[PDB]
């Protein structure tokens, strides 16, 4: 919001920006130490291990 | 007699006056820098500097 004085209020002294995550609901670990993961399933009708 | 809007105007060029904005959390924020915070003062040397168009 600005007024024609010169006079503006911006994004910064409102809310404070910052790179986060899209989502905090999942998050894991392993043996203690944090760490993300991605879980693979298998189509309908393919095969294993090739 | 005594009408709101005028016929004409008059003004003078030489001295201009320019009047800035400034919030008030950059005013207070130096103010608590300027005294407890990094100590800072120039003096005089800091009464202006230039502007741009």
């Amino acid at each position: 919001k600005v007024n024609p004085d010169g006079s503006q209020v911006r994004l910064k002294d409102v809310a404070d920006v910052g790179l986060g995550g899209q989502d905090y609901s999942i998050n894991a670990q392993f043996n203690g130490s944090p760490a993300s993961g991605i879980a693979i399933k298998l189509a309908t009708g393919a095969n294993a291990l090739d | 007699n005594g009408q709101a809007n005028a016929m004409a105007t008059v003004q003078q060029l030489d001295p201009i006056y320019v009047d800035v904005t400034q919030p008030s959390t950059a005013l207070l924020r130096l103010r608590r820098e300027l005294a407890s915070g990094q100590l800072e003062r120039a003096g005089d040397n800091a009464a202006k500097v230039s502007l741009k168009l």
